RNA sequence: UAUACAACCUACUACCUCUC
RNA sequence: UGAGGUAGUAGGUUGUAUAG
RNA sequence: CCUCUCU
RNA sequence: UGAGG
């Protein structure tokens, strides 16, 4: 291990043993300053062990002449809960090497997508797997709006308490149906009612009830009556296009059918 | 019999024809083989006997694919001419330049038609015309118009026409098949040639058996739902909104939506819900793949309509409630009847029994029906666990996943296949018990192809039809049947389909009929590859040909020529006797050819093909005669060898009044002076030394390196003897006594059975002290010798005796050796210095202050020693002398009174410690010069100035690469687990490795898993496809000119060509050649073994090729293996009398060394030699008990009568004892000069000795040595030395086979003066046309040897710093067939090979695609791939054999091993550089050194743990090692697949 | 799920002392 | 060679505190 | 007159 | 432009 090697090098050179200074550091990560005879070095990580094993690498490299400061497993689980993705399974699946300094390989499988993280400590390897998977999966007040619109956990410990499968591609159509019952019944009594003088007034009321702010824009077309694109601010990414007159009846119809 | 393919190719060669084979993948090969058969005149310019070939296609896509097929499978320049290049806009001049440059012209019918009409090219110039999809001829199609150009032409020089047609008649055109096929034959001027239905190829038209056709009619039941109407209205509103948007195109959007509407009309609401998901995926992919925002908007709105349609269909389904009831109730009557039919037909029947194919028309219907079927099956607890659905359509990933789906069906994992309509080509699936055509048939091809899959007579062919169309479909099916039967009748007659016996001189019979079988058996014996045996080719002589061979006789009779494989002895055509019947004419050709073979031999007395054993028995007396005298025969462990001392050491004991020679031994420390090494530096360089005194003179010896504990030193024996004459016997007695004193007392080598040996028989010489007594010469030290006959014993001292004697004097302890009576028992130590200042009372200098030393010595041992009597004397400073007696693997201030003083000089005590090691190196160095002098004399290089009497030996060199692990004190020595699950596996194809991703990184199929997929998986599928995770002007023979990953002359070849460069053989090299690895010394023989082994193989190859020129590679390889076998070299070296003088035991001077001048008692030793009866019984325990001493050990040489009787009784009693083992040979062998040497160390020595001659003298001189060792019996006519220049062994005729030989010669880096060698090198046994020369097999035997020696010479000289173990691994990797195959593909030499094997061509194409994917570099994936040697195969041996044959052909033409080296180096330089930086290792070594996989080896079966799966893979191989290697290779493939 | 501190146990590594 | 000590590494356990 | 193909 | 409808 890095520390072991620096430790052994001091013994062999018959010099002073290294002194390790750990401070609390920035964010959630401690910083480790290796003090060695006739040289000074620095290495910072999430945990004291992690910072020490980085400090060691940096000083060792200067003699011969990265660590995130958060719980990436937890962060990945929270991200999956937020995006409605099958929850990640991170499990150490292979231990190999000398019992003094072994090598652990751990798999992370979000649905069928697996990425492997390997390291010298069981926890570090799990964190490594989690980091690799998060980057691939990836490639904030919205979640407040989506919380009022529909019941959603938005974090793992909230979920762990209640005890998700994940929204399959086939079942994404139920997004509007899964809106809070109070919001739905109101948006329906608004649709069924014909008290409003104009269909534009009805469309705005049903969308306002569901807390959807419409994005009406100018679509370029070869037509006398303008063709407009009504974009919506929701996860489902509803986008409609119709002539000016029909634009407001189509909003009403889509909402009716989906809400049913 | 011959291939259906090769029988077609020959017919097309003789006559024009329309090749028809329904089953695919054969026409490409047939087209390629017909093209090469008409390629003889391709190279010549079009003005002078020039011809070019055409390949017309109906479509641009097919023309492109054929143009590339011809580029990949042939060595002829190809020109692709289609509309997209504006061919219409060309000139006569441009067209003439195009036909000059290119040789094959691939294009569409419209292009060439204009070309031949504008008279740009003429029909006479062309040689062959191949019409792909020739069924398109009918009408005014350009195919037909081109053939009409053939009606108005020369009519003498008309090109051959070949028509390849998958489908004979165009879609739904069955009015009059007979007339249409007759018109097609008239159009193409050739009869349709098809192949009869057989195991080799199935013809759908020529099969008789018909399945039980069932007409299942489904009711209209048109109850229209409103959900479909709402969806339709919504989709049409979208259509209106889309046409108006102004902008991954609008047409694509319309396409997908219309297809969904088809699925909803034809297959119902449930099927439609499964299919909208497919559209959702495709519109989502295209939205991401959209460059501009306008398009992204169009795809996003299409996707939102898809989500609305998904909802409306899903709510209709829920209104009723993936259950069976939901599916049946809400689906179309067609689908309902099909689902009901599926249940009745496959209800609880065994799964391995049902194989059925369901045919649909559209490609997306497959996906929507597969979903419906999988869900229905999961739902029905009867049809569950009975049927497994799977679909196919008749991008890298799409092709890979379809291939997997078809392989699932063939192996029976998937019972049902939903196939898209057949269209142009048939379906590659086994005969199905039930074929159910779900979608109404629309084509004749569809009906024939689908029906042809229900092969079994019991199979049910159900076709589902509408009630309204029932009457109409009956007629269409009935007309197709009538039509099919008519095609069958027409094609039935187009299907591709006395003698006196010889009596042997020894009574035997060769009936002619048996002769056809006898010739086939002979062909089996000839060296053959896996791809298959080559049978003889029969050809009925043409009537015109009959004229040249025979005159009047050839009238009214036929004649058959038999051409044997080009490997066989009979390379001459054997025309048969003119006979009336064609059948008898074959019985005559076979009989005649068999008789000619018998004359050449190749047949036993009973006319049975000659076996390898019989062939070797014949060569046994000529070569392996010396085997018989050792009770062994070439027809049908370890050995013990006596040890004989060098002749210089034999009978060397000095005598009285005879001149004696003393050779002074000088030790020079090659380390500097620092406190640790100060004593050694001064004491080694002291003028006083010691000398090897003997009667025989000693040769000049080399400086030898010994590694002391303080550093390294050089030991030199003086070249100039000191001549001294002994005056009397007392001086000789003193000499021998002092010699015995040194070994017994100073070195503790003495054993209780050792007696000084005064008989001068063996290893008899003495060691004598020297002083600079005389002014110049060093006189013998008689004083010292008289003083120390025996070393004094450490009596210690009495407390009072201590007080009395004046023991402490400063000068006495200046340099003597002292020991302490207390503590360390008999541990001798050297007084480096005596501190005058220090006194017992002095404060301990040691930083640990114990005040007076008097304190510590008393504290440690108060009882052991009295209080020091003298408190005021100098303190001795001592340095310990190490107790190690082998030296080649790389401060106590005590009190004087307390230490017993040996008065020995102490300058000599260290030097004498190194003496045992020096003597063992002098013993073997003396043997080395014996071998040096002996071999130079035979080579007659003794008189040369440097190799003569003036020769000065060179200091011995240390191999600094030998591991030489050391046990502590200088003796040389002779994790975490985890639990895993269990599984099994199937062999990985070469195709899998081509893909650059690991199995885990592969994205899931969104198509086959539509309902279980998550949006996360869809994102991964897209980014992986983007690659965010994992041509007509350039010839096929073009090298990429970049780093794949003036050649300096080889010195061996320079020494061979020129006498000046020869450097002397050195004593040092010969000591390495005799020193085995077991000797545990700084040098060994494992490197010279490499150069020597390579030379021996090169020389045995060249000798067997010259002596027996007309043999197959099989017999030559077998006889070469016997010549170079460990047994042959063992017997040759034993005959040479060298194995007695071999260094093969580790040097332990205390347990297993009998020192010079001393031996076992003459009485016991005589008993051992005189009586072999008692020899076995004598054991170490018995010998130790002798314990002779005093007179018997020194003055007398025989053990006393009492001792003798006791010994004899003890040993015979040992029979009745615990020690009845009698394996006492090893312990007592050193006592009687016997050494057991493994049979491998002997052959390694013979090769090493050849290596010393090859390195320093050259190939020519080395060849003479093989005659000395009796390996090669040189014939009187031909000298062994001239083996290199010995004969190892129509221009238009040869250049006909070699078309673009310019590019072969450019890529090889050599231009052939005579191309006969080039044609022989490229020819393959299967090739039937080359009758000028033989096959590669003959030249390959020579090339393998040449390449191995040249590569081995390079690695030997250049790569000095590699353990001899790696230099073997490097050599093995470089010469491997796989490494050669890769270089052959990289240099583009695969195209020029001449063979006619379909399998071979198939496997070569796969391997070239794999190598091109890899980057034309030797990776681990190629090494793990199965090869022909491992024993289907994916690495052909032909590719490497052709490269070896080309390397032999280069040498044969040039006759210069430096030019051959230059070519070999230019070819292998990338491999050489790469494998020097990273030497590859064995497959067993990789598997056992893998961190995570613990290999368990049993048809050896390896059980290994790979990422939580324990998989066992079985290795099948003829040999146990071959089966183990196969198992290791299969394992390594699985590890490479599922790695981390 | 991470983190910090203290204890126990197991496997191993470097060095030192004593002894042989 | 055996014994003992010092510093580290990796695994497991236990208890406390902290965040989530 | 339309589909596919071709130029 | 050729084939089919």
């Amino acid at each position: 291990s890095a520390v072991s090697a620096l430790q052994e090098f001091c013994a062999r050179t018959q010099i002073n043993l290294p002194t390790y200074s750990f401070i609390p550091g920035e964010d959630g990560g401690y910083v480790c300053k290796v003090e060695l005879l006739e040289i000074e070095a620095l290495g910072n990580g999430r945990s004291k062990r992690d910072a020490k094993h980085l400090a060691a690498s940096n000083i060792l490299r200067k003699i011969q002449l990265t660590n995130l400061n958060r719980d990436m497993v937890k962060e990945l689980r929270d991200y999956c809960v937020r995006r409605e993705m099958p929850l990640p399974c991170i499990e150490v699946v292979q231990q190999s090497g000398t019992p003094s300094a072994p090598e652990f390989v751990a798999c992370c499988s979000v649905a069928s997508i697996v990425r492997y993280g390997k390291s010298d400590k069981k926890k570090d390897a799990r964190q490594r797997a989690a980091i690799e998977m998060l980057a691939l999966i990836s490639s904030e007040s919205m979640e407040e709006l989506e919380a009022l619109r529909r019941k959603k956990f938005t974090t793992y410990w909230e979920l762990k308490e209640a005890g998700h499968t994940g929204m399959r591609l086939c079942d994404r159509h139920n997004y509007f149906k899964n809106f809070y019952p109070t919001l739905k019944k109101e948006a329906i009594e608004a649709i069924n009612s014909d008290e409003y003088e104009s269909s534009k007034d009805k469309a705005m009321d049903v969308m306002s009830s569901l807390k959807i702010t419409p994005k009406i824009s100018e679509v370029e077309s070869s037509s006398l009556v303008p063709l407009l694109s009504v974009e919506l601010n929701c996860a489902f990414d509803v986008v409609l296009m119709a002539k000016e007159t029909d634009i407001y009846d189509h909003i009403i119809d889509y909402f009716r059918t989906m809400l049913i | 019999p011959r291939g259906y393919q090769l029988r077609l190719v020959d017919h097309l060669t003789k006559s024009n024809g329309i090749v028809y084979l329904p089953t695919g993948s054969g026409k490409t090969f047939v087209a390629i083989l017909v093209l090469k058969r008409f390629s003889q005149d391709f190279d010549k310019p079009i003005e002078s006997g020039g011809k070019r070939a055409l390949f017309m296609c109906n479509t641009v896509e097919l023309a492109r694919q054929q143009a590339m097929a011809v580029r990949r499978c042939t060595n002829f320049k190809v020109g692709f001419y289609v509309g997209e290049q504006g061919v219409d806009d060309w000139t006569r001049g441009m067209w003439s330049d195009e036909i000059k440059k290119n040789q094959v012209l691939v294009g569409t019918a419209q292009v060439f038609l204009d070309m031949v009409t504008q008279t740009y090219v003429a029909l006479s110039s062309l040689s062959v015309v191949i019409i792909d999809e020739c069924h398109h001829g009918t009408g005014h199609h350009p195919f037909r118009e081109f053939m009409r150009l053939f009606t108005i032409a020369n009519q003498t020089k008309l090109p051959r026409v070949v028509g390849l047609t998958g489908v004979l008649i165009k879609g739904n055109e069955i009015t009059n098949v007979a007339t249409k096929l007759k018109e097609l034959e008239i159009t193409y001027r050739g009869n349709i040639i098809t192949v009869s239905d057989t195991k080799e190829l199935e013809n759908v038209m020529l099969y008789a058996t018909k399945p039980t056709e069932v007409m299942v009619s489904f009711p209209h039941q048109e109850q229209v739902l409103t959900v479909t109407r709402l969806i339709s209205a919504e989709i049409e509103k979208f259509y209106v909104s889309l046409d108006l948007m102004n902008i991954s195109k609008k047409s694509f959007v319309k396409q997908l939506f219309n297809d969904f509407l088809y699925q909803m009309k034809e297959y119902g609401i449930y099927a439609a819900s499964i299919a909208i998901i497919s559209l959702i995926v495709e519109f989502d992919i295209k939205r991401r793949q959209a460059e501009t925002l306008s398009v992204k908007l169009m795809h996003r709105t299409a996707l939102t309509l898809c989500e609305k349609i998904r909802h409306l269909l899903v709510q209709k389904l829920q209104d009723m409630t993936n259950t069976e009831e939901v599916i049946m109730n809400f689906s179309t009557p067609k689908v309902q009847r099909f689902l009901m039919s599926l249940k009745v037909s496959f209800a609880d029947k065994d799964p391995k029994d049902i194989c059925c194919l369901v045919f649909v028309e559209r490609r997306y219907t497959c996906k929507c029906i597969y979903g419906l079927l999988l869900n229905y099956i999961q739902s029905t607890p009867e049809l569950r666990n009975v049927l497994t659905p799977q679909f196919m359509v008749g991008s890298v990933l799409e092709r890979k996943w379809q291939k997997s789906a078809i392989q699932q069906f063939r192996d029976g994992n998937a019972n049902l296949m939903i196939c898209s309509s057949v269209l142009e080509e048939g379906i590659d699936v086994q005969a199905c018990n039930h074929v159910f055509i779900l979608d109404p048939v629309k084509t004749f091809n569809m009906y024939v192809q689908s029906k042809g899959r229900a092969r079994t007579t019991e199979a049910k062919f159900v076709l589902f039809t509408a009630d309204k169309e029932r009457e109409k479909t009956i007629q269409q099916i009935y007309q197709y049947r009538k039509a099919h039967n008519d095609i069958a009748e027409y094609l039935k007659d187009r299907v591709l389909e006395d003698i006196d016996p010889f009596t042997n001189e020894n009574g035997a019979v060769l009936l002619p009929n048996n002769a056809l079988a006898i010739l086939h058996r002979y062909c089996q014996t000839i060296p053959t590859d896996a791809f298959g045996f080559v049978i003889p080719w029969f050809h009925v002589l043409q009537e015109d040909e009959r004229d040249r061979i025979f005159g009047v006789s050839a009238k009214g009779k036929h004649v058959i020529s038999i051409n044997m494989p080009v490997n066989c002895m009979l390379r001459d055509t054997i025309y048969s006797d003119p006979m009336d019947n064609v059948k008898t004419a074959k019985i005559s050709a076979a009989f005649k050819a068999c008789k000619v073979l018998y004359s050449l031999g190749e047949l036993n007395e009973r006319f049975v093909p000659k076996t390898l054993k019989e062939r070797v028995a014949s060569i046994a007396d000529v070569h392996f005669e010396h085997w018989n005298k050792y009770g062994d025969s070439v027809t049908a462990k370890d050995r013990t060898y006596k040890t004989e001392c060098p002749l210089e050491f034999y009978d060397a004991l000095p005598r009285v009044g005879e001149i004696c020679y003393a050779y002074e031994i000088f030790l020079e420390p090659q380390f500097e002076s620092c406190e640790y090494t100060e004593h050694m530096y001064l004491n080694l360089q002291t003028p006083r030394n010691y000398a090897i005194l003997l009667r025989n003179k000693l040769p000049r010896l080399a400086e030898m390196p010994l590694f002391s504990n303080q550093g390294k030193l050089h030991v030199r024996v003086a070249n100039a003897p000191l001549e001294v004459i002994i005056q009397n016997s007392e001086q000789l007695e003193l000499l021998h006594q002092f010699h015995g004193m040194v070994f017994r007392d100073i070195l503790k080598i003495w054993h209780p059975f050792f007696v000084l040996d005064r008989r001068s028989k063996e290893n008899s010489y003495l060691v004598v002290p020297l002083i600079l007594g005389a002014g110049e010469q060093k006189c013998f030290d008689w004083e010292l010798m008289t003083n120390f006959r025996r070393l004094p014993q450490s009596h210690g001292s009495n407390v009072q005796q201590r007080e009395q004697q004046p023991a402490p004097r400063p000068e006495d302890f200046e340099g003597k050796i002292v020991t302490q009576w207390y503590a360390n028992y008999d541990k001798p130590m050297l007084v480096t210095k005596v501190h005058r200042e220090l006194t017992p009372l002095s404060y301990m200098e040691k930083n640990q202050q114990d005040k007076t030393y008097y304190e510590f010595t008393m504290s440690k041992y108060g009882n052991r020693i009295g209080d020091v009597v003298h408190k005021d004397k100098f303190m001795i400073e001592v340095r310990d002398l190490t107790e190690q007696l082998t030296f080649y693997v790389h401060k106590v201030i005590l009190i004087p009174e307390l230490c017993f003083n040996f008065n020995f000089p102490g300058d000599l005590w260290l030097k004498l410690i190194f003496l045992p090691s020096i003597l063992n190196r002098m013993y073997f160095l003396l043997h080395a010069e014996a071998l040096r002098k002996r071999f130079n004399t035979y080579l007659n290089l003794h008189l040369l100035p440097f190799n003569g009497t003036d020769y000065m030996p060179r200091p011995l060199e240390i191999d600094y690469s030998l591991k030489r692990n050391v046990d502590p004190l200088g003796n040389v020595i002779p994790p975490m687990p985890t639990k895993s699950i269990e599984a099994s596996v199937a062999n990985l194809e070469i195709t899998e490795f081509e893909n650059p991703w690991q199995k885990y990184m592969e994205p899931v199929d969104l198509s086959r898993n539509l309902l279980s997929t998550y949006p996360v998986e869809l994102d991964y599928y897209y980014h992986f496809s983007v690659g965010n995770v994992c041509y007509w002007a350039k010839n096929q023979f073009h090298m990429p000119t970049g780093n794949i990953y003036k050649v300096k002359p080889l010195l061996i070849l320079q020494k061979t060509v020129s006498k000046e460069h020869i450097t002397p053989a050195e004593q040092g090299e010969f000591l390495a050649a005799i020193t085995a690895s077991s000797a545990a010394d700084v040098f060994d023989m494992e490197r010279l073994e490499i150069l020597g082994d390579s030379f021996l193989k090169l020389s045995a190859t060249l000798y067997l090729a010259s002596k027996y020129s007309d043999w197959n590679e099989g017999t030559l390889t077998e006889v070469k293996s016997k010549l170079v076998s460990n047994r042959n070299l063992l017997f040759c070296l034993i005959d040479a009398d060298i194995p007695k003088t071999l260094n093969t035991i580790q040097f332990t001077p205390r347990y297993t060394w009998l020192p010079p001048g001393i031996s076992l008692p003459h009485n016991v030793l005589a008993l051992w030699r005189e009586n072999p009866e008692f020899a076995k019984i004598i054991g170490p325990h018995n010998l130790r008990d002798l314990a002779l001493g005093d007179e018997e050990s020194l003055v007398k040489g025989n053990c006393s009568d009492i001792n003798y009787n006791r010994f004899v009784e003890g040993c015979r009693a040992n029979g009745q004892s615990f020690y009845a083992g009698a394996d006492f040979s090893s312990e007592v062998n050193f006592c009687v000069g016997l050494v057991t040497i493994p049979n491998k160390v002997i052959a390694d020595t013979l090769e090493a000795l050849l290596g010393v001659i090859v390195k320093n003298y050259g190939l020519q001189h080395a060849f003479k040595m093989l005659e000395y060792f009796k390996i090669c019996r040189a014939d009187i006519d031909k000298p062994l030395t001239q083996l290199l220049n010995l004969e190892l062994g129509n221009t238009t005729e040869i250049d006909g086979f070699l078309i673009n030989h310019y590019y072969l010669e450019k890529n090889l880096g050599y231009t052939f003066k005579d191309r006969r060698y080039l044609l022989q090198a490229l020819t393959h046994p299967s090739y039937p046309t080359n009758r000028i020369t033989g096959s590669y097999q003959e030249l390959e035997f020579i090339g393998d040897a040449i390449l191995d020696f040249l590569i081995s010479a390079y690695i030997f000289e250049n790569n000095t710093k590699m353990n001899p173990g790696a230099l073997t691994d490097l050599r093995s990797a470089l010469v491997n067939n796989t490494t050669l195959a890769c270089i052959c593909v990289r240099h583009r030499l695969h195209f020029f090979i001449l063979a006619e094997n379909a399998k071979l061509s198939e496997i070569i194409s796969k391997f070239v695609n794999f190598q091109e994917s890899q980057g034309h570099r030797v990776t681990n994936y190629v090494r793990i791939l199965l090869e022909e040697a491992d024993v289907n195969v994916d690495v052909p041996k032909a590719l490497g054999d052709v490269l070896e044959a080309l390397i032999a052909a280069v040498y044969l033409d040039c006759r210069d091993l430096q030019r051959t080296w230059e070519v070999i180096f230019n070819l292998f330089e990338p491999e050489l550089q790469e494998f020097t930086r990273k030497v590859p290792i064995n497959h067993i070594r990789q598997l056992v050194e893998h961190k995570h996989a613990k290999p368990v080896f049993s048809m050896v079966s390896c059980q290994f743990t790979c990422m939580e799966k324990t998989i066992k893979v079985y290795g099948f191989g003829s040999n146990k090692d071959q089966a183990k290697l196969s198992a290791a290779k299969h394992a390594l493939q699985q590890l490479s697949k599922c790695d981390a």
